RNA sequence: CCCUGAAAAUGGAUGGCGCUCAAGCGUGUUACCUAUACUCUACCGUCAGGGUUGAUAUGAUGCCCUGACGAGUAGGCAGGC
RNA sequence: AAUAUGUAAGAAGUCCUUGUUACUUAAUUGAACGUGGACAUUUGAAUGAAGAGCUUUUAGUGGGCCAUUUUUGGUAAGCAG
RNA sequence: AAUACUGCCAGCUGGGACUGAGGACUGCGACGUAAGUCAAGGAUGCUGGCAAUGGUUAUAUGCCGCCCGUCUUGAAACA
RNA sequence: AAUUGUUGAAAGGGAAGGGCAUUUGAUCA
């Protein structure tokens, strides 16, 4: 028949890295994890207790609930013509935390001291960012630089 | 359609490791400025690790003849990739005009050996400045001096569908 | 052709009009749509928006709602607005005087509102009284207190009163409402 | 008399139709699966702070 | 109930761009550029024809 | 009631204050474009006379305009059309170049042709089927009264001001673009110059970016 | 490119007529013809945004202004004989 | 690798002070909810949006096929998947 | 110096076809120092012929056009 | 009405019937 368990395809899924087995590093268990942090999945081998399934493998979610050794993460799950919301309770070493929330916040403190600096004159603060501009016009000097003609090579059967 | 010469000098992106880079070169036929970037782009992503996302184009200039009034001998060195495989070709042309010159060459290729624009790549053009150096038959025999031939068989146009006199076809 | 990226001739959505024959329901309508359009107060639109609405968007305000209403802070020169029906309340025993519009009142809450020493005036002296709708407050009734909302939206883990005729023991409360037999909903 | 067992087509278009929503987020969430312990704490000091305010200011 | 083009219609077009007058005026159209010359250096000519 | 004529020597007095006001920036504007064209002329110049080459800015504006039906369309270039407000064939639109935007052409380059437009055939669209979105709808724009009216809280009040704000752009265009309604253009007068539309434009097709060969183009297709 | 390889049964298919510095083959450039396609205009219907109780004067479900759209089986709704 | 795919790009935010808890901490030590107070041009990347959100009812549908690309069974199939 | 090519003219002008919608004024502009005028939010003036144009039907001509309804992914079928 | 006979009109190289536009014949304000 067929087979769609809880740990189904997932033989490169859920497999350590290469050289990169035995124990977890003392790093995971000393994260604090409150309430509202945006974290992301990825499951690890070693640890079967509170594992992922396949779905949620990768995917980025907040925090919601703290528990002894475990925390709930709010995962939206594509079914149908909908997304419906999964409260999701995984073990501290499944999860990692999420750069992009820091650099949001990093991004957000440099807002307020340029905010604060800029508008102590009031003058062309420009707050928002801009995506990559056209380059302006430049000038190249052919001092030492002069230009080497180029010609197609002739077809050659190296083996 | 009537091919240009394109000097293109283009260089790779000005990066803070490699300050002033190098600039390089190359003289293509194309129809319009729009081509000859792309050929010039795309030959230089043949020799070169450069690419258009990482690199520029500082130049780019129309070449005209420097004596278009003149009968010139010229010679390229073309390769091209046919049905089965890829092979090198010389061919000599008579031409006053480089443009002329590699025009009929594409002409000439892709009537006598099915080779597309795609297909033909232009290695080299020179001219040959000595009668001496041709080894073509074809262009040889137009350096005789003393060069008369007719012109038998004359074909007429006519401006209507019926004619009331037997035509005749003298020269 | 356009590749339209939305429905094309579609109406939008609300009742222009009542859809009732009432021949002074339409004089009222007629008079708050030269009201709404030749002035600005939002309060014409308000009301005019509000006389379109039916039987079941149009639920009863109760004398006793219109007090809580009054007893807020600032509220007691006020003139109560009600589009619809006013109905009385037994429940209540002090109602304070005030002044309150509306349709249609129900004779128990009239003799009240006279008894306490308010007035009952129609929608066409209300907007005579205030064209602008000055020192007025607009009062609904509760639209999801309805028996026949309960049904809706029924599903397992909802709990949203399964649509019955009966009520009592063995009428669906056997398996699939307990765990003793088998799944509870 | 065999028959097609299962396609995928005509599906996406079919949930594109009516384009896919993402769930309404409201300021406060549902407090379920919650610890009970945490719960019964922010009851207390809900209450707590509820009555401090009424009692400062009115 | 109808729309004049600009560039055929005179007078809409003066509605639209009151400085059309002076322009016509001036003859702005066809202006003589000044009548400056430079030469390219002997690197540049090279350059071009070096093959 | 003899105010009448009140008012309407107050209207001609106010008309003509404005039509002062519009004059000078018009005159400032032709300078600027005249003085900006020259100015780049003799840096090439020069640039050429020193033993140099002069590496023009990049441009900052494109136009685009739509060369295929709106059948047979993939779903993500279909969505990056509409987007674009490319609902129509020979629909035409202008886009500010950036990282962004180049990389939204670079997926409906099949179906679009798109180049560096010019001042003049800018100034020719704008006069010629130029048309303003107000209240949801596309009122002919033959006045500087109504640019004025829904465009005069960015500093445009003309029509000459809206062209400067499409050639250069500035902190308003994307308000200045997306008041104007997308331009409805019809075919070519002289043809498409290309047997099959529908391929490169280094390949031979009206496909592909044509830089400022779309000038052509665009004032054959108005 | 062409030729041998290359043989199926009613009489027949680059559609055929026919074509040989082609009207066959590859490529380069202009002009020419057209879809219910594109631009404008006239009319009808639908939708949206509005004006119009300061009247004798009625149909404010009436009149007028502006913009956009108009395919279609099963099927739904609405207006009419 | 490409393609495909999740999250973030702000007022439901940030910062200063300090009220509550039966949670927790050696402990006013942390967590949640808070009060007061400060930051509206450029509210925090680009583009677009006949506006968006929400509820009720129900007709018909539950035999598909073909086209590009990837690809299974089969020598192949206008074969099946 | 001229010329080829490209792009611009808020430069001028010759010829031809389709369209005439709206119905006392309202607005935006130009000429005219000023009266007033205008190609400026949709065509008027003059003149000629008749008191045949045009509507319905039959034939003829150029082109197109398979038999109605149902089943079916597929109908006109030799269903 | 299906069907049939006469009178009057039209067409008819292995079908008839229809649509797009017009000439001709008959008729019509």
């Amino acid at each position: 028949g067929k087979s769609h368990g809880y740990r189904s395809r997932t033989r490169y899924m859920f497999q350590r890295d290469f050289r990169k087995h035995g124990a977890v590093h003392l790093s995971t268990y000393l994260k604090v994890y409150k309430v509202g942090d945006i974290v992301d999945i990825k499951a690890n081998g070693s640890i079967q207790k509170g594992m992922p399934h396949k779905f949620y493998q990768g995917k980025t979610g907040v925090v919601y609930n703290v528990t002894k050794s475990s925390v709930g993460v709010i995962i939206n799950k594509m079914v149908g013509n909908r997304y419906l919301e999964k409260r999701l309770n995984l073990r501290v070493e499944h999860i990692k935390h999420s750069k992009c929330r820091q650099e949001f916040l990093e991004r957000v403190k440099a807002n307020a001291a340029k905010r604060a600096e800029a508008k102590a004159q009031g003058v062309a603060v420009q707050l928002k960012r801009q995506p990559a501009q056209p380059r302006e016009s430049r000038i190249v000097s052919t001092e030492g630089n002069v230009p080497q003609t180029l010609a197609p090579v002739p077809y050659e059967t190296f083996i | 359609a009537h091919f240009k010469e394109y000097q293109v000098i283009g260089r790779r992106l000005p990066t803070e490791s490699v300050p002033e880079p190098k600039l390089f070169r190359m003289r293509i036929f194309a129809s319009n400025e729009v081509i000859a970037k792309s050929r010039y782009w795309y030959f230089l992503q043949k020799l070169h690790k450069v690419k258009k996302a990482s690199g520029e184009i500082v130049s780019i200039n129309q070449i005209n003849e420097a004596h278009p009034t003149k009968v010139k001998n010229f010679g390229v060195w073309v390769r091209y990739d046919s049905r089965s495989g890829t092979h090198n070709m010389y061919k000599e042309i008579r031409d006053v005009s480089r443009v002329a010159a590699v025009e009929t060459l594409y002409q000439d290729m892709a009537a006598r050996h099915r080779a597309r624009f795609r297909s033909i790549h232009i290695l080299k053009v020179a001219e040959i400045e000595k009668t001496a150096d041709v080894k073509r038959q074809y262009v040889k025999q137009f350096l005789t001096k003393d060069l008369k031939f007719p012109l038998p068989h004359r074909v007429q146009k006519s401006t209507k569908t019926f004619s009331y006199k037997r035509p005749s076809t003298f020269y | 052709g356009i590749d339209h990226t939305s429905k094309q001739h579609k109406r939008s959505g609300h009742r222009t009009a009542p859809k009732s024959d009432n021949v002074y329901l339409k004089l009222l309508v007629k008079l708050y749509t030269f009201l709404a359009r030749r002035t600005d107060a939002p309060f014409n639109k308000v009301v005019l928006k509000a006389l379109f609405l039916s039987k079941i968007n149009r639920p009863p305000v109760s004398v006793s709602r219109i007090a809580r209403a009054l007893k807020q802070e600032g509220a007691a020169n006020k003139t109560v607005v009600v589009v619809g029906t006013v109905t009385d309340d037994a429940r209540i025993f002090e109602f304070p005087k005030t002044t309150v519009a509306a349709l249609r009142f129900t004779a128990g809450a009239r003799a009240k509102i006279v008894k306490a020493g308010g007035e009952c005036i129609t929608l066409d002296q209300l907007a005579v009284r205030a064209p602008k709708g000055q020192n007025t407050l607009i009062l609904r009734g509760p639209r999801n207190s309805r028996e026949a909302v309960r049904h809706f939206g029924m599903g397992p883990h909802k709990g949203k009163a399964p649509r019955i005729l009966s009520t009592g023991r063995k009428f669906e409360r056997a398996r699939g409402r307990r765990r003793s037999k088998g799944f509870k909903v | 008399a065999k028959s097609k067992n299962h396609t995928a087509h005509n599906q996406t278009r079919k949930a594109h139709r009516n384009g896919i929503k993402k769930p309404k987020t409201y300021k406060y969430p549902s407090l379920k699966g919650v610890d009970p312990k945490f719960r019964r704490n922010h009851k207390h000091a809900l209450h707590g702070t509820a009555k401090a305010l009424a009692a400062a200011k009115k | 109930v109808l729309k004049k083009n600009p560039l055929k219609n005179k007078q809409v077009l003066l509605r639209l761009n009151p400085y059309a007058k002076v322009f016509a005026a001036e003859k702005l159209g066809s202006k003589k550029a000044e009548k400056t010359g430079t030469k390219p250096a002997a690197v540049f000519t090279e350059t071009l024809k070096h093959d | 009631a003899e105010q009448v004529a009140a008012e309407r020597a107050a209207r001609k007095a106010a008309n003509k204050e404005k039509r002062a006001i519009i004059l000078e920036r018009n005159a400032a504007y032709q300078k600027e474009y005249e003085t900006a064209e020259r100015n780049i002329i003799q840096a090439k110049r020069d640039a050429k006379a020193a033993g140099s080459y002069y590496v023009e800015a990049q441009h900052k504006l494109v136009f685009v305009v739509r060369i295929k039906g709106i059948n047979k369309i993939p779903p993500k270039p279909r969505k990056v059309l509409q987007l674009l407000r490319l609902t129509r064939i020979n629909s035409g639109t202008f886009v500010k170049v950036t990282k962004a935007t180049l990389e939204l052409l670079k997926l409906i380059e099949p179906y679009v042709a798109y180049g560096y437009p010019s001042y003049s055939t800018i100034r020719q669209l704008v006069y010629k089927r130029g048309f303003g979105k107000i209240n949801k709808q596309r009122v002919p724009l033959s006045d500087n009264a109504i640019i004025e009216a829904n465009l005069g809280k960015y500093g445009i009040l003309s029509i000459d001001d809206l062209i400067h704000e499409i050639i250069t752009v500035g902190p308003h265009f994307k308000q200045a673009n997306n008041f104007l309604w997308p331009f409805k253009l019809s075919n070519p007068s002289g043809g498409w110059g290309v047997p099959r539309k529908f391929k490169h434009f280094i390949q031979g097709g009206s496909f592909g970016n044509r830089e400022e060969f779309i000038n052509k183009l665009v004032k054959s297709m108005n």
